[PDB]
């Protein structure tokens, strides 16, 4: 029962500076190390810095010693990694893991947050037909059309609907992405119970909850 | 910096045993490099396997073993699983930071489930019509989708994704048929057809 959840996708202009965050649940926030790694477009993980929450001991490396600061909020079990003066160089996926010592470390991680250094989506609800409602399982869907850039975060019932969810790979057609997400539930569940897909496009500060009705 | 190296890729079979090496450009890898192996699965899903050169982490199938074999640090997989297919990253300690390897990628039949969705009322109103065909549950990840309108094949206005490995160790993809409200009503049916491993699967929906 250990999980480190990170903040959402981040789109930033060059020269600016983002504030990322990793929150821990399931262990001694203060008696454990917190490291940050990043993965550029296809360049293997790079070590950035680490912090010991319950003793505010943050250790950096030559490379990031300048644009990378790291703080802890022992009162929320959250660690902020802040990067200053952003460059195309910094566009990557920042993840975070924990560690007790050089012998035991980097076992659990976060899903990682993507930073990119805009046009919002049009969300359309997709009600099931004869080729979606299939006896015991009916599957609703959401068309997230013409947005830019990646990514979009699609959720169902604010995350309550976690199983049977399938977000398909986006497709590019004229510098505009369009993707689809589906969720399957028991044919008794809907229309009976409400089903809403929550789409979020960090890049454009846009969030759309579209109720999927029959 | 001290560049760490690994084997690009490795094709293995179930049950077998595979060994992955991790060689350092600084020289011999020792217990002071606190070798650490990390498993990476689709969508940046990192998982700890071995730290401190040879200590299995909580929840690690004993088939996984870390040990120093020569000037190298290696990971041994005694008893392959289909789920054990992934990217293996070793990390060597170099006083004050871990240096990672670009990763070793190890490789280890289901018919697809087709799901069509007709245009959204809202979208139709914009005189647009997007037919959605979401393809799932298939392996190997290699399909050919074709769209038919009134039993006749259509080439234009079709967008199909790239297979994506799912957590259930199966691929999924999606195809789109972009039409005009006109065209959508102007026809009797639309057929999303998928061809996979020799056989074909197809579904259809009628504007009617
Ligand atoms: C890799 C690690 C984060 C980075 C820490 C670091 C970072 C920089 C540095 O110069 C030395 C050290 C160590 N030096 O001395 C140890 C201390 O005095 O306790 C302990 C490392 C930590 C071990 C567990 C965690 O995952």
């Amino acid at each position: 029962e250990v999980q480190l959840q990170q903040s959402g996708a981040e789109l930033a202009r060059p020269g600016a500076s983002v504030k990322l965050s990793c929150r821990t649940s399931g262990y001694s926030f203060t008696t454990y190390w917190m490291q940050w790694v990043r993965q550029r477009p296809g360049q293997g993980l790079e070590w950035i810095a680490a912090i010991y929450p319950g003793d505010d001991d943050a250790r950096y490396t030559q490379k990031f010693k300048g644009k990378a600061t790291l703080t802890a909020d022992r009162s929320s079990s959250i660690v902020y990694l802040q990067l200053n003066s952003l460059t195309s160089e910094d566009s990557a996926v920042y993840s975070c893991s924990r560690g007790r010592s050089l012998y035991y470390t980097m076992d659990y991680w976060g899903q990682g947050t993507s930073v990119t250094v805009t046009t919002p989506p049009s969300v359309y609800p997709l009600a099931p037909g004869s080729a979606a409602q299939t006896n015991s399982m009916v599957t609703l869907g959401c068309l997230v059309k013409g947005y830019f850039p990646e990514p979009v975060t699609v959720s169902w019932n604010t995350g309550s609907l976690s199983s049977g969810v399938h977000t398909f790979p986006a497709v590019l057609q004229s510098d505009l992405y369009t993707l689809s997400s589906s969720v399957t539930v028991p044919s008794s569940t809907w229309p009976s119970e409400t089903v809403t897909c929550n789409v979020a496009h960090p890049a454009s500060s846009t969030k759309v909850d579209k109720k999927i009705v029959p | 910096q001290a560049v760490v190296t690994q084997e690009s890729a490795l094709t293995t079979s179930p049950g077998e045993t595979v060994t992955l090496t991790c060689r350092s450009s600084s020289g011999a890898i020792t217990t002071s490099h606190y070798a650490n192996w990390i498993q990476e699965k689709p969508d940046h899903l990192f998982t700890g396997l071995i730290s401190g050169t040879n200590n299995r982490a909580p929840g690690v199938p004993a088939r996984f073993s870390g040990s120093l074999i020569g000037d190298k640090a290696a990971l041994t997989i005694t008893g392959a699983q289909t789920e054990d297919e992934a990217i293996y990253i070793c990390a060597l300690w170099f006083s004050n930071q871990f240096i990672f390897g670009s990763g070793t990628k190890v490789t280890v039949k289901s018919s697809p489930s087709v799901t069509l969705f007709p245009p959204s009322s809202e979208e139709l109103e914009t005189n647009k019509a997007t037919l959605v065909c979401t393809i799932t549950d298939f392996y190997p990840g290699v399909v050919t989708v074709d769209w038919k309108v009134d039993g006749t094949p259509v080439t234009q206005g079709m967008e199909t994704t790239q297979p994506s490995k799912q957590s259930n160790n199966k691929y999924m993809a999606s195809s789109y048929l972009t039409l005009t409200a006109r065209a959508w009503e102007r026809h009797s049916s639309y057929s999303c057809q998928v061809t996979h491993e020799g056989h074909t699967v197809e579904k259809s929906l009628s504007a009617a």
